[PDB]
RNA sequence: CGUACAAGACGCGGUCGAUAGACUCGGGGUGUGCGCGUCGAGGUAACGAGACGUUAAGCCCACGAGCACUAACAGACCAA
RNA sequence: CCUAUUAAAGGAGGUCGUGAGCUGGGUUUAGACCGUCGUGAGACAGGUCGGCUGCUAUCUACUGGGUGUGUAGGUGUCU
RNA sequence: CACUGUCCCAACGUUGGGCCCGGUGAACUGUACAUUCCAGUGCGGAGUCUGGAGACACCCAGGGGGAAGCAAAGACCCUA
RNA sequence: CUCUAAUUGGAUGGAAGUAGGGGUGAAAACUCCUAUGGACCGAUUAGUGACGAAAAUCCUGGCCAUAGUAGCAGCGAUAGUCGGGUGAGAACCCCGACGGCCUAAUGGAUAAGGGUUCCUCAGCACUGCUGAUCAGCUGAGGGUUAGCCGGUCCUAAGUCAUACCGCAACUCGACUAUGACGAAAUGGGAAACGGGUUAAUAUUCCCGUGCCACUAUGCAGUGAAAGUUGACGCCCUGGGGUCGAUCACGCUGGGCAUCGCCCAGUCGAACCGUCCAACUCCGUGGAAGCCGUAAUGGCAGGAAGCGGACGAACGGCGGCAUAGGGAAACGUGAUUCAACCUGGGGCCCAUGAAAAGACGAGCAUAGUGUCCGUACCGAGAACCGACACAGGUGUCCAUGGCGGCGAAAGCCAAGGCCUGUCGGGAGCAACCAACGUUAGGGAAUUCGGCAAGUUAGUCCCGUACCUUCGGAAGAAGGGAUGCCUGCUCCGGAACGGAGCAGGUCGCAGUGACUCGGAAGCUCGGACUGUCUAGUAACAACAUAGGUGACCGCAAAUCCGCAAG
RNA sequence: GUCUGUUAGAGUUGGUGUCCUACAAUACCCUCUCGUGAUCUAUGUGUAGGGGUGAAAGGCCCAUCGAGUCCGGCAACAGC
RNA sequence: UAUGCCAGCUGGUGGAUUGCUCGGCUCAGGCGCUGAUGAAGGACGUGCCAAGCUGCGAUAAGCCAUGGGGAGCCGCACGGAGGCGAAGAACCAUGGAUUUCCGAAUGAGAAUCUCUAACAAUUGCUUCGCGCAAUGAGGAACCCCGAGAACUGAAACAUCUC
């Protein structure tokens, strides 16, 4: 069975779902904890300084 | 699938957004729904 | 003129496949005015709407060779498709056998033909697939 | 319409006509039709695989002949 | 190399003619075994089993078929 | 051993394409020029240079000889 | 070439730009004329630079040839045709007839996922492999109704939060406590059936009938928690038994018309009541060889027989029902029996969940039963795969008829469809795909019998080497096979099976379909099993078996920075 | 961890068939293997990047694997 | 002369060019904290007709007061209908009212909803009662305290360097 299309047939899968906190598509409602603003893991809003360039 | 009360305000908005601009506001603007969307074509969140 | 929406109505009011509602070829126009189940009820009244019948399979022909082979033909070499033990099991058939042989040696028991022990001995002997069937049990039986 | 042919081309006939079809003969292919009658192992009977006769039958033909019945009509145009 | 026939069963060139013609048995990826070598990873101008063959032809080339112009109203036969 | 179109050696037929017509309607590829052929020459593998030969234009179909055809800045080899 | 400054000019009596054209300069370039344009534009000097392009498989945009070309054929689903309707327009929108296609699916119901794709009206610029009056498209409206179907409640593997501790630290980390979370088809679970109704909902609305829980009141009751249930693996199997299917006869209706056959229907729930087979047990009885099974088995530690207690169905029976449904009749018996119920046996170096809850624990009447989901698709067009993609995608309908061993083939119902959606022409050439048939020869072809073919179902006879005694083996080899008439045997019987005698047709009787070619030698791995999703299925990995090593548990081995 | 078997379902030996600007960035057809078990399968759940998972093929961890993906370091460095 | 080549003309296609600037880019000056009195952010509502944006919050393109302002007005948005304004509207300044749900998110739980009174959790004070208080989270960068690479340079490379 090829990695491909025969595989996407599979996927009716349910993860990421409008996150109560930040509005994102992002509440991975499996593991309860929206991948963009980390609500569900962090009282304090995801922020990263890679999300953007060094001088900026 | 099942929806909750939530989800189906959500859904339901989405369908409302859904329309074409007043014939009138093209009027007063003297001369297009750029969120226009398709069940099929397009894909909502969740 | 398009008439399906009626179609699909007509095929739940007279309850048949849709596929068997007929509208009269000279009758479009009033049936393309139906809207309501009352619309096509009452054309269906008039008669403008119609269910053809359903088929059913004639099993004439099947009764026909039925007899024959329950007379014990049209079973020859030629015609057998399974293996034998597929035709008749086996364990089925003793089941069947030995039944009718304990029933037998049962009634000759209670109605005095038989001693108790007389019975048993034959009984064990049966449980033993000593008689091929009930006659067989009969011929022994008459010593 | 084919002695020709993937388009195009090529060839033949067009009532001063057998060019194609219908029809009928001929020449062919199968192999003895439907129905009916008799026979038929048997079977009370019903029923009955099948045999014989009717039947060199029935069915069929990209071929030939006869035959203007039908269709090649009506008619338009170029041209030193 | 070998066998039977044969008049004879010659050799060579064409990108060792010919894979936008074929085949894919050998060679020469990724798997694996053996021998040898190597402390080892692994190797071998050794052997072995398995292991893929894309493309609607623009030009040119040729095989066949047409439409035009030239020679300059036509039919037929020729050279 | 058996069997057979694998072959001697090919033939006929069937279905779908192919071909003609209506409608729909892409892509690959494109320095330019380009009707070539035989020789030669040249960075030693030329439609384009030289010398000859041949060549009236355009179109249809074809199988693919050539364009060291098209496709992917060779993965072999060496070098860093 | 840009913009700045100073000096100095041009422009609506027409600036810049652009197009065509004249003149100058070796040249970069400068300048004029005409048209267009319709508002800005220079020169000199000094500055300022994101200052000059033919090239980078350079970037972005636009455009041509390619070309009216390829595709709109190929899949075991070849599908249409003649009339007519609507319309400005009809091969493909609709009606009818005729002709076909689908049968574990091309039919019915649903999970996920989608999200309005559902219904109606009005449309065809867009979407649609051609067209379109059609539509999953466009515009506008409308549609999903629950005490008893799910959710909700329970706990599963496991998850998180808090506390504790670690960490330089945390949004990080293991344990231990607590709490919570974790099952929508498909784990457990209080209670709903039948019919009617709409364009679209429907155990939800309506009609009829029924049921459960909680609470209130009244009567009863003092019992109330021991126990039972929830609650369970794999293999074989007996008994009860419904739907279905079939057989017999009757009734209602239909069809066919040389016959006298063929088809459909003959209905009716939940619930309330009641019946009880099996298992278990008790009394009686008194077997020392009897009782019993498909099989195992049972017994003086008390067999059979007889009586009794407990005790089943989604089952029988009565009610429900001068309910409902039907144009009508509005059956009765039988066989085989899915479901459902209840037993017996065998297996394990494997032992087949938990919790909430329920019963235990009466009857009347009344009140309450909120909240969330509910449309549609569920696929060769509604999901994922960029597509209206030949792929992928869970569950159940596994009992419709013939056939046959069969949930096989083939054919046909119920139901669905002609949308695996472009058509029209040419005996329709070459060539290609996928096939049919080929005389004689018969593997000569090829690396190799690759490809194709041969054989084939069932019964009887018969069967070598070798062997771990299981096997080899369907070895090989040989014979039979239809139909018709009348019968025999086994069985309670089958519309079950096994045979006999006579008759008889064909080239051919597993007549299609279905359906092994066979034998020997050698190499390898013992075997079933695993693997390179997408060029390798093998001799490679695994395996049981064999062996060696470490460790007495505050152990050996291993994870973590630590807490662990 | 038996046999035959297109029962359901799982797989894929050969055709080096069809396709190879595909229906399809792994598809179609026939043949073939498994089909009561180390079986197949749905949902839920766990293991995470020098780390998992692996009957071991450097296999698999979302078309990506001899070290996933995203963004950041970053305008890395190169004698090519 | 067909098919055709080169240049131009008329008309297309295309959107370069010139002109224009509601946007950027950079520099300078000023100013500078918000949040359990629930912020920032998000969701969903909200208009006569309303899809987007903006505003607002069930009092929902708004309500009140004071001052300004002024004959007009009903946002972007040039429509239609209708309405408001001399009872001084619109508009502006300041102050106040209202301010759904999720959100640090704090009664428990949850993909923005549900379930049966709540400073959850950790603290301080303590009338030892959550009685009175505190922390939590946001913010363009700046700042303080900790953890801390590698590509790179050294023409290799390990200290060093980055
Ligand atoms: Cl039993
Ligand atoms: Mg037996
Ligand atoms: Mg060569
Ligand atoms: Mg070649
Ligand atoms: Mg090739
Ligand atoms: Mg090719
Ligand atoms: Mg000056
Ligand atoms: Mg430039
Ligand atoms: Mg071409
Ligand atoms: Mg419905
Ligand atoms: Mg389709
Ligand atoms: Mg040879
Ligand atoms: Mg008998
Ligand atoms: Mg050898
Ligand atoms: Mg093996
Ligand atoms: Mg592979
Ligand atoms: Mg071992
Ligand atoms: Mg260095
Ligand atoms: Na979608
Ligand atoms: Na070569
Ligand atoms: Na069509
Ligand atoms: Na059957
Ligand atoms: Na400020
Ligand atoms: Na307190
Ligand atoms: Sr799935
Ligand atoms: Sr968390
Ligand atoms: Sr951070
Ligand atoms: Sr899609
Ligand atoms: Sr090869
Ligand atoms: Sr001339
Ligand atoms: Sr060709
Ligand atoms: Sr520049
Ligand atoms: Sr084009
Ligand atoms: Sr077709
Ligand atoms: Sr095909
Ligand atoms: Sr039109
Ligand atoms: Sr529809
Ligand atoms: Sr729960
Ligand atoms: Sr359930
Ligand atoms: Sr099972
Ligand atoms: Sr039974
Ligand atoms: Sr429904
Ligand atoms: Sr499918
Ligand atoms: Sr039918
Ligand atoms: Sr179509
Ligand atoms: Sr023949
Ligand atoms: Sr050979
Ligand atoms: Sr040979
Ligand atoms: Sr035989
Ligand atoms: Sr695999
Ligand atoms: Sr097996
Ligand atoms: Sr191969
Ligand atoms: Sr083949
Ligand atoms: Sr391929
Ligand atoms: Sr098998
Ligand atoms: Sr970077």
């Amino acid at each position: 069975t090829g990695a491909g299309t025969p595989s996407q047939g599979k996927k009716n899968t349910t993860t990421h779902t409008k996150c109560r906190r930040c509005g994102e598509k992002s509440y991975h409602t499996k593991k309860k904890v929206c991948s963009s603003c980390g609500f569900g893991k962090s009282a304090k809003r995801r922020d990263y300084e890679w999300q953007s360039k060094a001088g900026e | 699938g099942k929806k909750s009360k939530a989800t189906k305000k959500r859904l339901a908005k989405l369908d409302n957004q859904n329309s074409r601009v007043p014939a009138w506001v093209m009027l007063k603007t003297d001369e297009r729904n750029h969120k226009r969307r398709h069940w099929r074509r397009n894909d909502t969140d969740e | 003129t398009d008439l399906s929406a009626q179609k699909r109505l007509a095929a739940d009011v007279l309850d048949v496949g849709k596929n068997r509602v007929w509208f009269n070829p000279e009758r479009q126009g009033d049936i393309a005015d139906a809207i309501t189940r009352e619309d096509v009820r009452e054309l269906v009244d008039e008669g403008a709407i119609q269910a053809k019948d359903k088929k059913g399979n004639s099993r004439g022909r099947a009764r026909e060779r039925q007899k024959k082979r329950a007379k014990g033909h049209q079973k020859g070499a030629g015609s057998r498709k399974g293996k034998a033990g597929a035709r008749q099991n086996s364990k089925e058939d003793w089941e069947s056998r030995i039944r009718a042989q304990r029933t037998k040696l049962r009634e000759l028991r209670d109605e005095g033909t038989l001693s108790s022990s007389q019975y048993r001995d034959l009984y064990d002997k049966a449980g033993g697939g000593e008689f091929d069937s009930v006659a067989d049990l009969e011929r022994y039986i008459d010593a």
